[PDB]
């Protein structure tokens, strides 16, 4: 339900006590360690995976009841914990790979929870540009979008929304002739969209982690 | 008609009192005595060498703005000849345009450029390190010692046998050698 | 009357470069309205001079130096490169690693040498009007995509001089694409996977992309006029053996027995269509379209467009072998282009001598030149409209 | 300069201590770090497509001179005076090469370059942490390491196996890099 997703940017400028500093780091390590175990013992799209991950997120207090916008306790905890835990894992390359890998599974899970209407607002609040299309235009180009779609069998074009993005941002999709192109824009379904979002988040996070280790002394 | 060899071990220079002269101490073989003896060789007239870096445009030092007049080697030549040499009491010198590289920690220097190479006697006064002018931005080689110049120019790699051509005889002894 | 003399080239080249070359339009195009600081002073030109002399990193300050240094040198060939962070003639000044290309137009080339298995009318060194359709069909195949699929507005089409065409995409957002994006764009438009003599080069699925559909639709209007009546791909046993080499093995016997009863190429093509449809109905790779696409779809080279620092032939140049001027092509009349009516430097000069500088208005080069400022004019409209408001 | 805290304690089994023979000179040669190559005002490493610089090319000649001296000493039935001359020559080239980084990090040096020194040092601590990861993966314990030495606990009692185990670490590190080479120092 809530807007707990964030591209982790703009480090916190607050100040905290030592007890909170230690507790946030320990809790974040626990969460990320259990995400890997859930991924190993199950698959990413089962009821058990979702249920256990959500229960654990409830237990560690990383998404819960509301507060006045800014000092939303779970959002604040999540932000400060992530930026604290960057310092611990910036040192080694094996640690960097682990941190990058585990921090994307949580983003995938959280994006899987969003209602079908808040995704547009999240995307617009995100980097610069993602836009959706109405049912009129979607039906206008329905046949061309279906033909341009990959070898997936049948004409099952459900109610899932379709997003228009600049062609360059969809590079990995258009060089293989796997999306419909019209005047510098590509019409993409949800799955490829979340793939693009994950790839961009991975690139930004890798850049930030590489930069952090420089200023560690 | 006469040439003599010697094996140098140590070198000495007195910039303050005897500028532009170096002393080489070593060993010289003697046929009559069937043994080597100590030897001292005086090397004189080592010239100061400096490199002037021209600007891409003439800068008015009074304000700090360009005047739009292009800069060439000849402009630097005349500015040195009529402004710097007379000011710092320099009688005779030699000037030449050279092409040189530079890859070190002084800002705003090209990695390949044309410099004005000026050579003059070491007896004449020493220019300041930070000397600047209208036509040249920087100067290199101001405080280079004579021994390093002699070593680098002649490519002496440690102790070795050196040939001296046209040897001369000192009027009065200058060493216990 | 007299044979064309290539040794006279130094004589005519002088007055061409003095009185005919459009220096003003050249400067306007390569300056792009003077929007950015040194978009022209950082441009690299390559001059191929006498004795195959190859000088690469050139640069100029403004128009006057440009005219002066082409009039004092008179190069045999002129190539345009990318814009760099430092002046190309001043690259040894900077440290090794700080000199790199930044922006360049998007260049496509199409050449006759890529159709060695398609032409049965002239040899490798010859062109003729009845195969030049392979060049015009390409022009409307690609120009559509860049206008529709990718939304590129300002495109310039130039004659290579003897056996091909060049496309310069000069849109503002196209000049700053990364090399990976250009490679992806070339991948999108590439259909024939021509390797080192592979038997089959075109593969299709049950579902065809709209790009493929429109490409087939465009080719259909010229297929029978060129392939079936002008090339006669079905007139000798060795001739149709090439096509049978691509058909599935079970069909050749029936095709041979149906073809032996035929009497004209059109009837053979119709019989092939019927046989293909009949085989389709029982068992669909679309047999009717692979041989049609393989024989007519243009083939591009990735290396030309992938490189951001590539050097390509400049417009309004002179071919030193044939003499033909690398002239812009008018997009309004593409199907009626004739390579053999392009005026040479020799053609206009001889009549003229028997009679700020604007002497080109009375020349035969002028009607083709009016195409160029039309391309130039459209660029200021984009600048004036979108930027100022 | 990275330093790994020693694992204080008493050890019963054989301990293999290794040396990084010119760790810093090897980094200058590995990543092409020079005055005429590194773009500076921590700077970024140069592209691998560039040619060798002035400084890396002078370290090549120093270690290409050692191998010929090393192999020339392998001959038998040789004059007793040449044995010392080649051994002295080998040590002279060994000493000169190792102290090359000093002209970059010495504040009172004529060729001082702060950005250049920082880049070499930063890569140095990466190679150190990388080596530590490899050793612990093959069920071996690192009990100390400081920038020119590594002490490894082997849990072995057979001396023949210790050298065999030691040469395996040699190949493991030398697989990823090319010029830096570890060397056996002694056994406790
Ligand atoms: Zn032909």
């Amino acid at each position: 339900y809530p807007h707990c997703l964030q591209f982790y940017l703009q480090p916190p400028s607050e100040n905290i006590s030592l007890i909170e500093f230690e507790n946030l780091a320990i809790d974040r390590v626990k969460l990320l360690k259990s995400v890997e175990n859930l991924g190993v013992s199950y698959v990413k799209g089962t009821e058990q995976y979702q249920s256990k991950l959500e229960s654990e997120l409830r237990k560690l207090k990383f998404s819960y009841r509301e507060n006045l916008e800014d000092e939303y306790e779970p959002r604040r905890r999540d932000h400060i914990s992530h930026f604290i835990l960057r310092l611990a894992y910036c040192q080694s390359e094996e640690l960097r790979r682990w941190f990058i890998q585990q921090e994307m599974d949580l983003l995938r899970f959280r994006f899987s929870i969003l209602p079908k209407d808040k995704i547009q607002d999240f995307l617009k609040d995100s980097q610069l540009q993602f836009e959706a299309i109405s049912d009129e235009e979607k039906t206008l180009r329905e046949q061309e979008i279906v033909a341009s779609s990959p070898s997936l069998s049948g004409l099952k074009l459900g109610f899932e929304s379709i997003y228009k993005i600049p062609f360059a941002d969809a590079l990995d999709l258009f060089r293989g002739r796997k999306v419909y192109l019209e005047d510098g824009f590509a019409y993409v379904p949800l799955k490829d969209i979340v793939a693009i979002i994950l790839n961009e988040f991975r690139a930004k996070l890798s850049k930030a982690l590489a930069l952090t280790a420089r200023s560690l002394p | 008609e006469q040439v003599f060899h010697f094996y140098w071990l140590d070198a000495y220079e007195d910039q303050y009192n005897q500028p532009g002269v170096v002393f080489l101490f070593g060993k010289v073989w003697i046929e009559s005595a069937e043994t080597h003896v100590s030897c001292c060789v005086m090397v004189k007239n080592i010239e100061r060498t400096l490199y002037f870096l021209p600007r891409e445009m003439k800068i008015d030092l009074n304000t700090g703005k360009e005047t739009g007049t292009p800069i060439s080697m000849k402009d630097v030549y005349e500015e040195f000849d009529e402004k710097i040499a007379t000011k710092y009491k320099i009688m005779k010198f030699k000037s030449k345009p050279v092409e040189k590289n530079y890859a070190f920690e002084i800002p705003d220097v090209p990695e390949k450029s044309e410099y004005l190479e000026v050579k003059y006697s070491a007896e004449m006064p020493q220019l300041p390190q930070d000397l600047k002018g209208e036509t040249f931005s920087h100067v290199f080689g101001t405080n280079t010692s004579s021994l390093e110049l002699f070593l680098m120019n002649r490519k002496i790699k440690g102790p070795c046998w050196l040939e001296v051509k046209s040897p001369q005889l000192l009027n009065q002894p200058v060493s216990w050698c | 009357m007299e044979t064309f003399d290539p040794t006279e080239l130094p004589e005519l080249l002088k007055l061409y470069y003095r009185r005919l070359f459009p220096y003003s339009q050249y400067y306007r195009w390569l300056n792009y309205g003077g929007v950015i600081k040194n978009y022209f002073q950082h441009r690299e030109f390559s001059f191929t001079l006498k004795d195959d002399i190859y000088i690469r990193y050139q640069s100029f300050n403004n128009q006057s130096d440009l005219e002066k240094e082409m009039q004092k040198m008179n190069p045999y060939k002129i190539d345009i490169g990318a814009v760099y962070s430092h002046r190309p003639n001043q690259h040894n000044t900077v440290k090794l690693g700080a000199f790199q290309a930044q922006e360049k137009e998007l260049v496509f080339d199409i050449d006759m040498t890529d159709y060695d298995d398609v032409r049965r009318c002239c040899s490798s060194a010859d062109i003729c009007p009845k195969c030049w359709t392979l060049m015009t069909m390409a022009i409307r195949i690609i120009d559509r995509a860049l206008k529709e699929d990718f939304g590129f507005k300002h495109r310039l089409w130039v004659y290579s001089g003897r056996r091909g065409v060049h496309c310069w995409v000069c849109d503002e957002s196209v000049r700053k694409l990364s090399s990976a994006v250009r490679s992806g764009i070339v991948e999108y438009l590439s259909l024939v996977k021509g390797g080192q003599d592979v038997k089959k080069k075109v593969h299709l699925s049950e579902k065809i992309h709209p790009f493929i559909r429109k490409s087939i639709n465009i080719i259909k209007k010229y297929f029978e006029e060129y392939a079936l009546v002008n090339q006669d791909i079905l007139e000798n046993k060795e001739s149709w053996d090439k096509i049978l080499a691509l058909v599935p093995e079970t069909i050749h016997d029936e095709l041979q027995q149906s073809f032996q009863k035929s009497h004209n190429s059109l009837q053979r093509w119709e019989h092939l269509k019927k046989v293909a449809s009949r085989y389709q109905n029982n068992i669909g790779p679309w047999l009717e379209w692979e041989i049609m696409l393989q024989y007519c779809f243009p083939r591009l080279d990735i290396n030309v467009s992938k490189g951001i620092n590539h050097l390509l032939k400049s417009p309004f140049s002179v071919h030193p072998k044939t003499g033909r001027i690398s002239v812009p092509i008018d997009l309004q009349k593409v199907d009626q282009f004739d390579p053999f009516t392009v005026p040479t430097i020799s053609f206009i000069c001889r009549e003229l001598d028997a009679i700020r500088t604007r002497d080109y208005k009375k020349t035969s080069l002028a009607p083709y030149v009016k195409v160029f400022e039309h391309f130039l004019e459209n660029l200021d409209k984009s600048r004036k409209g979108e930027l100022l408001k | 300069g990275l330093v790994l805290d020693p694992k204080v304690g008493f050890y019963d089994k054989f301990i293999l201590l290794l040396d990084f023979n010119s760790l810093y000179p090897s980094i200058i040669q590995e990543f092409n770090i020079c005055f005429t190559t590194v773009q500076r005002v921590i700077p970024e490493l140069p592209d691998p497509s560039l040619e060798m610089g002035i400084l890396p090319r002078e370290i090549r000649k120093l270690v290409e001179r050692r191998k010929q001296v090393k192999q020339l000493m392998k001959q038998q039935d040789l004059n007793p005076d040449l044995i010392l001359q080649y051994d002295i020559r080998q040590k002279a080239l060994k000493l000169t090469a190792n102290s090359m980084y000093g002209c970059l990090g010495f504040s009172y040096s004529r060729f001082y370059a702060k950005p250049l020194a920082a880049l070499v040092t930063y890569k140095g601590r990466e190679i150190l942490m990388h080596t530590k990861e490899m050793v612990q993966k093959m069920n071996l314990e690192v009990i100390y390491g400081d920038t020119d030495s590594i002490m490894i606990n082997t849990n072995s009692t057979n001396l023949e196996e210790v050298f065999k185990l030691g040469n395996k670490v040699k190949s493991e590190v030398n697989k990823l890099y090319k010029l830096l080479e570890i060397d056996i120092d002694g056994v406790f």
